[PDB]
């Protein structure tokens, strides 16, 4: 269990893609130009789960889009040059916010050349674990063709993990009025075909700037530090030595009692404006407390309105295991009727002595838990709005898809839906 | 027919053929097979200028569809927040209420179409109407946990 | 004479690793192997004049082993004897018993038979493997299986490593447990289960370690191992062959756990054989938490080991049938066993040297009591099915699971019927 293959999708899916490489490649002194700088030799003993090795580090990182000026802006930035020149492909000119044209038409004229890259990639590798996709559900090309790429993946390699980091579209931050079909076409496909998702809700991601950040106007940039922040978290215990969760599919034998019910919600502590300087690190119990509130939560739903099926907990930074201990067999306690009985010692602790830039104490939940289909009915709700008056829909079936495949989509997602009531209420 | 080729005309946003169509004698109030006008059609693909031309020469503001719905409906839910303002002026009914039991208010509501949402109340939107479900507005508003939405529905 | 120790998954050889650093403390034999004959059951000899272990280490991924290979004892054990995959079990046993340890299964058999040809007069294994790895439960299940078919006639000791909360990284490990328990039930002749909780709390309690790690478990479990295992390399009266732990300690076939109770341990910062063969009774030192104050015992021997004079042990011994209420089943003794050797400790180690120490095998019905608490979160997650998709995609059927189950209830049976 070695290489994790990464691919990034539509402007969403490279933006938040290019903040992730930035981050790791700084937590294990990769340099703009490939180089090792570091101070620390844990830095370098996992660093081929992400990195080929030419002496030169080169992320294993496959970047798409429809949409031709993402290519630019990617390699602007301060990594952009690293990237293989090679594994960026891109198109003619962008979906317009089509899942159709994304998943049928045009992205589908171009997933083959994505899947030679793919390919090329897959057959360097010593020990695959499997795939990593960013990409955002409510456009077209990332939603649309990332799902197609994500079944032709799951095709060819059947027996690696699939993990993505989806974006789930809220009003708050893009008024366009078709993101919620993109997204149920889209959660239909990663409900049948991923092993494991992180839902990265922009509803929830603009809430923390707006109301916990005092940020008058959030930006994608304000969003996006939240974002890179919980992809180094939820990453940290492949990147280094470690007993729990070391691997894609450890974590997923941990974190999906239930193939479809494989939804996270990522949450972190502290949550930080950028360029803000976070004085008075958090003592333990306020990063176990911090973590476990609906406030500093990804996805926007409120844990309490569910249960715990599972919870993982990485801590980060120089702190007693004996008082982290303490704190989560605290919170279990007290809460305990929020964690379902019938899952036995179902929250796992890590502890993790290098914490990110910019802080000495961190940490970072991820939970599978219950309360993420109000998340689901949310999308829903606008789903059913827009499809029971039919709008719009003629700008998908003149691209091939049947209305059909909108019914069978806002089925599986109520399904889902019921799923997660269903193990709510369930009892030992 | 005149009346198919004006319906296309006002949902494909082409000002000039709508006005040349109803020089022809085009049926302003024509319907498509599901009962949808001109006016339904230019407000649901946000075309401003139609919705105007259609109201100055006789289309029914309030004309419903098989499913119920308004004109009004239909820019609540997609967000046309200036073709809402103008079929309010124009006498829209911002109470009217379709099949689901839906109004324009709900849909504003649900969408997150906060601007709209402060219009219609300012009309007269009712914080009572209940749709099949038996839910309000603020109702979806506390369901769903759209705090900036509940604010506003008790303002 | 000989047996071959076999360490399979994480824990099994970091235990291992524990074991032979110590057996070699206590032969005088450096970790290259060499030595300026008792332990030959337990090494051969080269003659360049190597003494290596008659050990196996098997992994599914190579992390484990090959600190190993580039440790202090990188040069004391056979390197072909350390043998790893590339892709672990992922905490399921299915992976460990069917897909990915059958990629492996033959070369190892291959391996171990490579040692048993260099036996004149073999008697069996000893396996080392935890309960809750997808490694330690689904390919030692396997193993053991094939060790069944090709060496039928041969003994086979497990030392199994039994879950806790405080040090599990698996939701899984209690299906695992059942899993593994289930189908090497019938290929194992004595196991020997270590309660991780208990040696945790042991080492807080005794040797004031606030956080145990790994090394710290092991070097306790060790000990106890070693007080196990030395009639074997040192030609004692009791237990002198693998053969003599089923008689002594098993009057029935499957009711085959013994507890370990072990004393006394002491932090590095002297008792009378009658103060620590008290200790024997005392829930505290035990390596299973149970009590068999609950329960009846089958069989008990003590095995002895430093500065004992066996009319001391006689004494002590009389003296707690008078005192304390140690009911035997009816179909009623104590062997006893004394190697006038003094314990060893290592030196890194957090224990005190000791002048006399005692390792107590009682086969108690008390232990049904560790079973039921694995049984107990097996049944709360399976009533659900939780997790069974990730075994049944991986080579095993879901009525394997209910299989496991019934087994597991007729053995919780078996210990009621005796008493
Ligand atoms: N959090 C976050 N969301 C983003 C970002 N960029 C776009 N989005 C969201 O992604 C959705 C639109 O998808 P895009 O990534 O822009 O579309 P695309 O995948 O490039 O597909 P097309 O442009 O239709 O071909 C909306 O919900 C946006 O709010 C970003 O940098 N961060
Ligand atoms: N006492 C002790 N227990 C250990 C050690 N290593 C792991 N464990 C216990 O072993 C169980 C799971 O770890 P390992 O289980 O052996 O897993 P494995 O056999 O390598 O199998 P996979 O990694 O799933 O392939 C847990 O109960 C751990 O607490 C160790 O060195 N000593
Ligand atoms: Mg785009
Ligand atoms: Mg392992």
């Amino acid at each position: 269990m070695r290489e994790i293959v990464h691919i990034q999708a539509g402007q969403c899916g490279n933006q938040i893609g290019a903040k992730f490489w930035e981050v790791i490649s700084d937590e294990h002194g990769i340099d703009p130009s490939g180089n090792y700088v570091g101070d620390s030799d844990l830095q370098l003993e996992r660093i081929s789960v992400y990195y080929n090795e030419a002496h030169k580090y080169v992320p294993r990182a496959i970047l798409v889009d429809l949409e031709p000026g993402t290519m630019d802006s990617v390699r602007s930035g301060a990594f952009g040059h690293l990237f293989r020149p090679d594994n960026f492909i891109f198109g003619q000119s962008g979906a317009g916010n089509n899942w159709a044209k994304g998943h049928y038409t045009e992205g589908a004229e171009l997933v083959d050349s994505v899947l030679d890259v793919v390919r090329k990639e897959c057959e360097n590798c010593d020990c695959l674990q499997g795939f990593q996709l960013t990409h955002s559900l409510g456009g077209g090309t990332g939603s649309g063709m990332g799902t197609l790429l994500i079944s032709k993946v799951r095709e060819e390699y059947p027996d690696r993990i699939m993990n993505t980091f989806s974006v789930v579209p809220s009003p708050k931050v893009s008024d366009t009025v078709v993101e919620p079909y993109n997204a149920t076409l889209s959660i239909h496909q990663l409900v049948e075909n991923t092993d494991e998702t992180y839902c990265i809700d922009n509803e929830a991601l603009y809430d923390i700037c707006f109301r916990t950040l005092k940020l008058a106007t959030p930006t994608y940039g304000d969003l996006n530090h939240l974002v890179s922040a919980t992809m180094s978290g939820v990453t940290t215990s492949l990147r280094f030595p470690g007993q729990l969760n070391a691997d894609l599919r450890k974590l997923a034998v941990n974190m999906v009692p239930f193939p479809r019910l494989h939804f996270f919600m990522p949450g972190f502590a502290p949550l930080t404006a950028r360029g803000s300087q976070q004085y008075r690190a958090l003592t333990v119990p306020e990063l176990t407390q911090q973590m476990f509130d609906a406030k500093n939560m990804m996805a926007a739903c409120d844990p309490r309105h569910g249960r715990y099926l599972t919870v993982a907990t990485v801590f980060r930074g120089r702190m007693s295991m004996k008082e982290v201990d303490e704190q989560m067999l605290a919170i279990q306690s007290k809460n305990s009727s929020y964690f379902v009985e019938w899952i036995p010692n179902n929250v796992k602790v890590a502890v993790c002595d290098i914490p990110p830039r910019g802080l000495k104490m961190s940490s970072t939940f991820i939970g599978n838990s219950t309360a993420i289909q109000e998340l689901f009915k949310r999308i829903s709700e606008q789903f059913t709005a827009m499809f029971r008056r039919k709008a719009f829909l003629h700008w998908y079936t003149g691209e091939g898809m049947d209305e059909m495949e909108f019914t069978e989509a806002e089925s599986n997602m109520n399904d889902l839906v019921s799923e997660y009531q269903q193990y709510q209420d369930a009892t030992a | 027919d005149l009346g198919k080729k004006l319906l296309e005309a006002a949902r494909a946003g082409q000002d000039d053929e709508v006005r040349i169509l109803m020089a022809n004698g085009a049926d302003v109030n024509a319907t498509d097979a599901s009962g949808l006008t001109p006016l339904h059609l230019a407000a649901t693909y946000g075309h401003l200028e139609i919705v105007e031309v259609l109201l100055k020469h006789g289309a029914d503001v309030n004309a419903i569809d098989i499913m119920g719905s308004t004109p009004l409906h239909l820019a609540a839910l997609i967000g046309h927040l200036e073709i809402v303002e103008v079929l309010l002026k124009h006498g829209a009914d911002v109470n009217a209420v379709d099949t689901w039991g839906d109004t324009p208010l709900h849909l504003a509501a649900i969408m997150g179409h906060l601007e709209i949402v402060e219009v219609l109340l300012k009309h007269g939107a009712d914080v009572n109407a209940q749709d099949k479900f038996g839910k309000t507005a603020f109702d979806i508003s506390i369901d769903n946990g759209n705090e900036d939405l509940a604010e506003i529905l008790q303002k | 004479r000989e047996c071959i120790s076999i360490h399979v998954g994480q824990a099994g050889v970091q235990i291992g690793n524990a074991c032979w650093e110590l057996y070699c403390l206590e032969h005088g034999i450096q970790p290259d192997g060499q030595m300026p004959d008792s332990f030959n059951t337990f090494f051969s000899e080269t003659g360049a004049g190597k003494h290596v272990p008659r050990a196996v280490f098997v992994d599914l991924e190579p992390t484990v082993i090959d600190e190993v290979r580039t440790g202090t004892y990188r040069q004391l054990f056979h390197p072909e004897q350390l043998i790893t995959g590339k892709e672990d079990a992922a905490n399921n046993y299915a992976r460990g018993h069917y897909t990915i340890g059958k990629e492996i299964i033959d070369l190892v058999l291959d391996r171990i038979r490579k040692l048993a040809d260099q036996c004149t007069g073999l008697q069996g294994f000893l396996v080392f493997h935890s309960f809750g790895g997808g490694t330690g439960s689904g390919f030692t299940s396997l193993l053991m299986e094939r060790l069944s078919v090709d060496y039928g006639k041969k003994s086979k000791l497990e030392f199994s490593i039994y879950p806790a909360p405080q040090v599990s990284t698996a939701v899984v490990e209690p299906y695992n447990s059942i899993l593994t328990t289930h189908t090497t039930l019938e290929h194992s002749d004595c196991a020997f289960m270590v309660d991780n909780e208990a040696i945790y709390d042991i080492c807080r309690r005794n040797l004031d370690i606030e956080r145990p790690t790994y090394t710290n478990l092991n070097r306790l479990i060790s000990q106890i191992v070693s007080s196990i295992t030395a009639s074997l390399r040192f030609d004692g009266a009791l237990n002198v062959d693998l053969t003599e732990f089923q008689t002594n300690l098993v009057p029935y076939p499957r009711i085959h756990f013994p507890l370990a109770t072990y004393a006394p341990v002491i932090s590095a910062e002297q008792l009378s054989v009658a103060e620590i063969t008290n200790a024997c009774f005392e829930p505290a030192n035990q390596m299973v938490k149970c009590d068999p104050r609950h329960g009846k015992y089958m069989a008990c021997c003590l095995l002895y080991r430093g500065d004992v004079v066996p009319k001391d042990v006689n004494a002590a011994i009389a003296t707690i049938k008078t005192k304390r209420s140690i009911q035997f089943v009816d179909w009623t003794g104590f062997k006893v066993g004394i190697n006038y050797q003094p314990p060893t400790v290592v030196p890194g180690g957090d224990l005190a040297k000791v002048q006399r120490a005692v390792c107590m095998l009682s086969n108690t019905t008390a232990i049904a009591e560790a079973w039921a608490r694995l049984d107990h979160k097996f049944d709360l997650m399976y009533a659900k099915r939780a997790f069974v998709h990730w075994y049944v995609g991986e080579g095993m059927e879901e009525g394997e699971f209910s299989e496991a189950r019934e087994d597991m209830a007729a053995l919780e049976k078996d210990y009621e019927e005796v008493g």
